[PDB]
RNA sequence: UUUUGUAUAAUGGGUCAGCGACUUAUAUUCUGUAGCAAGGUUAACCGAAUAGGGGAGCCGAAGGGAAACCGAGUCUUAACU
RNA sequence: AGGACCGAACCGACUAAUGUUGAAAAAUUAGCGGAUGACUUGUGGCUGGGGGUGAAAGGCCAAUCAAACCGGGAGAUAGCU
RNA sequence: GUUUAUUAAAAACACAGCACUGUGCAAACACGAAAGUGGACGUAUACGGUGUGACGCCUGCCCGGUGCCGGAAGGUUAAUU
RNA sequence: GAACUCGCUGUGAAGAUGCAGUGUACCCGCGGCAAGACGGAAAGACCCCGUGAACCUUUACUAUAGCUUGACACUGAACAU
RNA sequence: CUUUAAUGUUUGAUGUUCUAACGUUGACCCGUAAUCCGGGUUGCGGACAGUGUCUGGUGGGUAGUUUGACUGGGGCGGUCUCCUCCUAAAGAGUAACGGAGGAGCACGAAGGUUGGCUAAUCCUGGUCGGACAUCAGGAGGUUAGUGCAAUGGCAUAAGCCAGCUUGACUGCGAGCGUGACGGCGCGAGCAGGUGCGAAAGCAGGUCAUAGUGAUCCGGUGGUUCUGAAUGGAAGGGCCAUC
């Protein structure tokens, strides 16, 4: 980063933002990783046992990526608008 | 050895060049909003499909070809854009 | 041993989708009465890093 | 040099303000103008106040 | 050798034989090559096993925003052609 | 009587010549200053390094002094040859 | 009389004499984290520091600047509460 | 560094034994003299440079031993203002 | 509320006297064959002196350091950022301790719009009045005027006078110019809400080009953000500003 004595680029620019502690205990789940659990019920505890999310994740979100081809059940997780349609088209259910 | 090193001068300074002049010449195809000439005062005047900025910059207001001509009772110089 | 990040570069640059970096514009902390609104409005969004500067940024953030 | 900075405060109660300069020695009166308030989205009356 | 430029009256060497200067460790990126591939690979450790076990972890498969949050979109704005 | 006078031993070091890979890392030869005093000398002792000692020249402290010598930090650092 | 041991012996240092100033004795002052020691087994006709330098005739005017000595009515002012 | 190691006028990193042109000169010692080999000796001490060093000064900066002021502790009792 | 004396209460201080802490490098006895030391008796001082923690002043006595670069060698003198003209070779750019000058502001109107006007200088006539004041006519044609240097512009005036006014407005922005970069500049059009005009239309400061200072650290106002067990708060982020 030394430029000869001229004020360097990483110091003539300003700092911005802050780091959020909630974002480190949150994860996202794909549709293609949704039949890799055992039991047909997709849940926070069953996703950890399948090595899909980390041990200290407390929130999860199912997004539209890949394909789902079996009927599954989702409880306690958040689902996007486009992933809610793909799950229900296969014959699934979503519960709070 | 003897040495005589004189006195000093009270000139010595100037200001930065400003890159004025003509940017697009006659017959060139330009897009709307392009700058054609930069000037101090109106050495050229705005014609058809050409605007004048706050510092007398002339810029295109349509798509076409640059055109120079002389018109009027004072034999003045104009730029216009002829529709492409 | 492991390389150490330049901790002051990490507070000023963030990586994007194709591998570039974004930063915040300068000249907006101070002395704001005498500047025009058109000028201050154009310094509010974020900007990308230019080609000549990328080599200096990449050396300072080896784990980004 | 002699002009000094002031602010004009909105009378719509939104807390919005502008900034400008003024020499108090020749024009000791208070400045008052109509300006756009972007919080309520109307032209209202602004009045002088200190920095 | 150093220089714009050296037969230089610029520097170094009396001669011979022996020795005498880009290495090692860890991290990171790029290139060639090999394996397996929407997956790849284990560390400490256990084990007589250069075998076998151990998947704790790490990288990749999704991004935008300061963030809450949304999500093939997202941010900016009262709203965007 | 005397920090009196001339002058050997003894203590010094003003001038010139020689010597300058010397007989000698400070001498020899011819003259020169003090020579009962603030004199000179043997043996033992005390003061230690930002310290000592100095009738004071930055002088002396083992042929070393505007900060001794020995060992360690130590392969200090050297945009210079 | 002393001085740059080893390129300078002098008009340089010292000196008897003169002045200013500090010190009442568990003295001032110096060496010591301290205990102690010198000053001194002394006591203002004594001891320390500074300048000048036998002797003779002498040592003029300036307290605005800087430093020291004395004063304590008023202004400003620490910890503390 | 190696040598089979002459003069002059020109040239040329600008003052030539060695380059060009030209003049002179059989091979090898011994005693002498110092005009040249930019002769030997010591990585110029003058001058400049390096965001080098050391020691000295002061009403440069920032600290600090010492000296000095007050509050609290060791620390108590009467009485009058 | 004040004006005065004390009762009682609260201490804050300045003085004398005392002895019991503490001091004694006064005298005497013992350990003891001892000018150290300790214990005992007495005299003299006495809550002073002195020491610990905290604190204001002084402090080359000692210590660590700093004390720019350009430059027809260094020092001395001059200079260091920004604007205008020439050198500069008819696109842009172009050096020297080359040749000549300026800036570090001003203005709520000197900004916007609608309507309307046109200068310098000279000549002749005219009370005071004169070389030059105000009045009338003629010639001339921008030789004037621009808030401030110089250059390029300006009559459809950008120059001069009036009525009404706050567009010196908020969110954006096709496309271009100039820079190694950080950055700086010009811009039609779109959404919301204004002003002037009967309308077509003009208006996001000023004829244009100088009038300036990064980041860090903090201060003020507002906030659909965050908030270390939980509800708050402190602190942080974002927007406006110093
Ligand atoms: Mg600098
Ligand atoms: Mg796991
Ligand atoms: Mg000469
Ligand atoms: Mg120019
Ligand atoms: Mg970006
Ligand atoms: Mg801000
Ligand atoms: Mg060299
Ligand atoms: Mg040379
Ligand atoms: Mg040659
Ligand atoms: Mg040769
Ligand atoms: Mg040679
Ligand atoms: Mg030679
Ligand atoms: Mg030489
Ligand atoms: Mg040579
Ligand atoms: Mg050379
Ligand atoms: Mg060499
Ligand atoms: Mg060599
Ligand atoms: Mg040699
Ligand atoms: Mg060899
Ligand atoms: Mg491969
Ligand atoms: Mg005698
Ligand atoms: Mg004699
Ligand atoms: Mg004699
Ligand atoms: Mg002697
Ligand atoms: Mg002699
Ligand atoms: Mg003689
Ligand atoms: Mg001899
Ligand atoms: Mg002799
Ligand atoms: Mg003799
Ligand atoms: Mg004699
Ligand atoms: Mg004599
Ligand atoms: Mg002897
Ligand atoms: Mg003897
Ligand atoms: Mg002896
Ligand atoms: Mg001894
Ligand atoms: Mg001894
Ligand atoms: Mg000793
Ligand atoms: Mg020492
Ligand atoms: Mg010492
Ligand atoms: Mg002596
Ligand atoms: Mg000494
Ligand atoms: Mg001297
Ligand atoms: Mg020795
Ligand atoms: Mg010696
Ligand atoms: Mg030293
Ligand atoms: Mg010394
Ligand atoms: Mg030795
Ligand atoms: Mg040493
Ligand atoms: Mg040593
Ligand atoms: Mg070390
Ligand atoms: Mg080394
Ligand atoms: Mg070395
Ligand atoms: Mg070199
Ligand atoms: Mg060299
Ligand atoms: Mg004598
Ligand atoms: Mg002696
Ligand atoms: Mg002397
Ligand atoms: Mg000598
Ligand atoms: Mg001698
Ligand atoms: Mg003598
Ligand atoms: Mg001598
Ligand atoms: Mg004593
Ligand atoms: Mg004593
Ligand atoms: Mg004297
Ligand atoms: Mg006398
Ligand atoms: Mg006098
Ligand atoms: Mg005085
Ligand atoms: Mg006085
Ligand atoms: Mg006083
Ligand atoms: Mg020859
Ligand atoms: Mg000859
Ligand atoms: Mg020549
Ligand atoms: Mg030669
Ligand atoms: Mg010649
Ligand atoms: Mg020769
Ligand atoms: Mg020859
Ligand atoms: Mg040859
Ligand atoms: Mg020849
Ligand atoms: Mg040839
Ligand atoms: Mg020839
Ligand atoms: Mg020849
Ligand atoms: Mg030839
Ligand atoms: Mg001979
Ligand atoms: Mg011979
Ligand atoms: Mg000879
Ligand atoms: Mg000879
Ligand atoms: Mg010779
Ligand atoms: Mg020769
Ligand atoms: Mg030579
Ligand atoms: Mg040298
Ligand atoms: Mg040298
Ligand atoms: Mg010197
Ligand atoms: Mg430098
Ligand atoms: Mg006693
Ligand atoms: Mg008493
Ligand atoms: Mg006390
Ligand atoms: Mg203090
Ligand atoms: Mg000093
Ligand atoms: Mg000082
Ligand atoms: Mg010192
Ligand atoms: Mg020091
Ligand atoms: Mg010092
Ligand atoms: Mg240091
Ligand atoms: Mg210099
Ligand atoms: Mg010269
Ligand atoms: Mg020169
Ligand atoms: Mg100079
Ligand atoms: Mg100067
Ligand atoms: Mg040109
Ligand atoms: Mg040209
Ligand atoms: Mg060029
Ligand atoms: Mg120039
Ligand atoms: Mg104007
Ligand atoms: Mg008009
Ligand atoms: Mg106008
Ligand atoms: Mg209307
Ligand atoms: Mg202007
Ligand atoms: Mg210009
Ligand atoms: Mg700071
Ligand atoms: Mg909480
Ligand atoms: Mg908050």
């Amino acid at each position: 980063g030394f430029e000869g004595g001229q004020m360097p680029l990483y110091r003539r620019l300003p700092k911005f933002g802050f780091t959020s502690r909630k974002a480190a205990i949150t994860a996202e789940v794909r549709l293609s990783d949704l039949a890799k659990v055992e039991g047909g019920v997709v849940d926070l505890n069953t996703l950890k046992a399948a090595n899909i999310i980390g041990i200290q994740i407390e929130f999860a979100k199912v997004i539209l990526a890949g394909e789902v081809t079996t009927p599954v059940t989702v409880r306690g997780l958040r689902v996007t608008k486009g992933a809610r349609a793909a799950i229900e088209a296969a014959g699934g259910k979503i519960e709070e | 050895a003897h040495k005589k090193a004189g006195g000093s001068t009270r000139n010595g300074r100037d200001s930065e060049a400003k890159r004025l002049g003509v940017k697009r010449f006659g017959g060139e195809s330009v897009l709307a909003g392009s700058i054609i000439v930069r000037q101090r005062g109106t050495k050229f005047h705005a014609g058809a499909n050409v605007g004048c900025g706050r510092d007398h910059t002339l810029f295109a207001k349509a798509d076409g070809k640059v055109k120079f001509e002389v018109k009027g009772p004072k034999n003045r110089k104009f730029i216009s854009i002829e529709a492409e | 041993p492991k390389i150490k990040t330049v901790r002051g570069a990490a507070k000023r640059f963030k990586k994007t989708g194709k591998g570039g970096f974004k930063h915040k514009h300068a000249n907006l902390r101070h002395i704001l009465t005498k500047k025009a609104t058109k000028r201050k409005r154009h310094l509010r969004p974020k900007a990308m890093v230019s080609k000549g500067d990328l080599g200096l940024v990449i050396a300072c953030l080896p784990y980004a | 040099g002699i002009r000094e900075k002031i602010k004009l405060v909105s009378s719509a109660g939104t807390g919005h303000f502008y900034t400008t300069t003024k020499n108090k020695r020749t024009k000791p009166e208070k400045l008052e103008l109509k300006k756009f308030d972007p919080v309520v989205r109307q032209h209202v009356i602004y009045k002088e106040a200190k920095i």
